[PDB]
């Protein structure tokens, strides 16, 4: 089967020009497979962007130009704004309804002003205790990009099963969020000396330790 | 069931390529020949003659091909302004790799990808396994070559049995008192004209 | 004005059936092509079912073949797609997505999608209608040791899912914010509120997590305010 490949995530400053690549790789790409480029923010539906290969949407400004690149469909960005960092993806048409889409590309403004990211693990309250469950909340908020590792360990032995991670969502003021949940038996709790939050983003770690014996 | 006065449809044409078979371009009007179709697309400039009726050519052979036998005709002219754009507009295009000659008026439409036979290539568009199609450019300035002429083919039938379009026109002016010629509904005769 | 209104959404057993409904307003959806396309969270968009202008042909993706159908209305400007055998993997949310027209001839395999509405959520997941279970949050003193201080509400195996939280019941706007849900082993979710004030403004004020689970109608308002646990 048919695949199109997206690079990930590109970082450009502000005012810069980059351009994004959507190509085959079984083969080439031309024009009569319809290079569409469509942004997605995540929450939200996405938007029309480019459609004809050289055509812009109604409302769309000049300043987002496309074309083809070889084998590749390219996408013309110069002077990056902060709203323009989301997702993207790439739509090419085959034969009479196969149409296949990219990896989506995550889009970024390289740095903007950076913010390190907050974190609050809080361990069950009593009441919860009482009603025989217990579930640990460590929310992540003020970072960006979404690019996130949130992971758990009891004690001194890393837990996957039973912990989930969540999707970080825009914020008010142009940064990311987001939160974690340890949803485990209250007996495993009171069992174990500490439980801890681990969230690596873009290279830095943040630790956060809380003791079920301080609840007591 | 109407007239097509082609007086006014042949139009100011700034090129009106009205290369007809059959009849002579000016005596239409007067026929009552049957039903007509109409069809129209668009080709590159330069093989606006490569389609014709019963040559060899890759537009002729894979996409239209025309009777050597065929009563009417086609129109072309040139609509670069109207086509193509700064960039250059991509949608036109032609098909690439049929493994036929098709006959002269009948449909084919597909989107499959072609096969040169041979290994089953199924639909992986590797070798010998090729997409047709290879659309236009259409680029804002260029010569007359590779321009965009905006061409329609006519055909009209024939037999005269089903009177389907046809023409009367000439309509004349109306004299009294005198002695003259009448022609009112096809019924002919000489006589005075008067009141009654 | 175009707009699609896309309603039916929920939370259903697998192996049971339900009908998408898509309205538009604004035009008719005899003179368009129409589109459905599925989007699940951590992952891109992907291409479910496409309907014609004129119907005479309908296609599918691989992955749906002989489990879901599409139907449409031109009396009544609806729109319906037909979901059997549902199966775990179709928790995503599906956006009713409008093509291009025979208003404007395009060639063959036409082209689709510019705009569409807003879309609705869908999960496949095995449960029942489930009392939703809410604990709040009271942090201990030493989190408060600071000029503002954060607190919540778990609500926990819910179902079925979403369950409107809420706090003061929509009288404090400012410093709440909820997070989105995770799946659990056993395969139902888990939400907290967790609200961050001043802390100056406790004891005067009363922060109350209001829950509302409309499918099962219950009401419950759990006051949370710190432990007053005076040792």
């Amino acid at each position: 089967q048919t695949v199109v490949t997206q690079e990930p995530s590109f970082s450009v400053s502000p005012g810069g020009t980059v351009t994004l690549t959507c190509g085959l790789s079984s083969g080439s790409v031309s024009t009569a497979y319809f290079p569409s480029w469509y942004q997605q923010t995540p929450g939200q539906a996405p938007r029309t962007l480019i459609y004809g290969t050289n055509t812009r949407s109604s409302g769309v400004p000049d300043r987002f130009s496309g074309s083809i690149l070889g084998n590749k469909a390219a996408l013309t960005i110069t002077g990056a704004q902060a709203d323009d960092e989301s997702d993207y993806y790439c739509v090419l048409y085959m034969g009479r309804g196969i149409v296949v889409f990219g990896g989506g590309t995550k889009l970024t403004v390289l740095g903007q002003p950076k913010a390190a990211p907050s974190v609050t693990l809080f361990p069950p309250s009593s009441e919860e205790l009482q009603a025989n469950k217990a579930t640990l909340v460590c929310l992540i908020s003020d970072f960006y990009p979404g690019a996130v590792t949130v992971a758990w360990k009891a004690d001194s032995s890393p837990v996957k099963a039973g912990v989930e991670t969540t999707t970080p969502s825009k914020q008010s003021n142009n940064k990311y969020a987001a939160s974690s949940y340890l949803s485990l038996t209250p007996e495993q709790w009171k069992s174990h000396r500490s439980y801890s939050c681990q969230v690596t983003h873009e290279g830095s770690t943040v630790e956060k330790t809380v003791a079920p014996t301080e609840c007591s | 069931n109407c007239v097509a006065d082609y007086s006014v449809l042949y139009n100011l044409a700034p090129f009106f390529t009205f290369k007809c078979y059959g009849v002579s371009p000016t005596k239409l009007n007067d026929l009552c020949f049957t039903n007509v179709y109409a069809d129209s697309f668009v080709i590159r400039g330069d093989e606006v003659r490569q389609i014709a009726p019963g040559q060899t050519g890759n537009i002729a052979d894979y996409n239209y091909k025309l009777p050597d036998d065929f009563t009417g005709c086609v129109i072309a002219w040139n609509s670069n302004k109207l086509d193509s754009k700064v960039s250059g507009n991509y949608n036109y295009l032609y098909r690439l790799f049929r493994k036929s000659n098709l006959k002269p008026f009948e449909r084919d439409i597909s989107t499959e990808i072609y096969q040169a036979g041979n290994k089953p290539c199924n639909g992986v568009a590797g070798f010998n396994c090729y997409f047709p199609l290879r659309s236009y450019s259409f680029r804002p300035t260029y010569g007359v070559g590779h321009q965009p002429y905006r061409v329609v083919v006519l055909s009209f039938e024939l037999l005269h049995a089903p009177a389907t379009v046809c023409g009367p026109k000439k309509s004349t002016n109306l004299v009294k008192n005198k002695c003259v010629n009448f022609n009112f509904n096809g019924l002919k005769g000489t006589g005075v004209l008067t009141e009654s | 004005q175009v707009q699609l209104v896309e309603s039916g959404g929920g939370v259903v057993q697998p192996g049971r059936s339900l009908r998408l409904s898509c309205a538009a307003s604004g035009f008719t959806l005899s003179s368009y092509g129409m589109h459905w396309v599925r989007q699940a969270p951590g992952k891109g968009l992907e291409w479910v079912a496409v309907i014609s202008y004129d119907g005479s042909n309908k296609y599918y993706v691989d992955s749906v073949k002989g489990r879901f159908t599409i139907s449409r209305d031109n009396s009544k400007n609806t729109l319906y797609l037909q979901m059997n055998s549902l199966r775990a993997e179709d928790t995503a949310v599906y956006y009713c997505a409008r093509g291009w027209a025979y208003w404007e001839l395009l060639p063959d395999y036409y082209y689709g999608m510019d705009v569409w509405g807003q879309g609705t959520t869908v999960t496949v997941s095995s449960a029942s209608t489930k009392g939703p279970s809410v604990f709040p949050l009271a942090p201990s003193s030493k989190s408060t040791s600071g000029g503002t201080a954060a607190l919540g509400c778990l609500v926990k195996d819910y179902f079925p899912e979403p369950v409107t939280v809420s706090w003061n019941s929509g009288a404090l706007t400012s410093g709440v914010h909820t997070f989105p849900a995770v799946l659990q082993s056993s395969g139902l979710y888990s939400l907290s509120s967790v609200v961050t004030v001043p802390s100056s403004s406790l004891g005067t004020q009363t922060y109350i997590c209001n829950v509302n689970h409309k499918p099962s109608n219950t009401k419950v308002d759990k006051k949370v305010e710190p432990k007053s646990c005076d040792k």
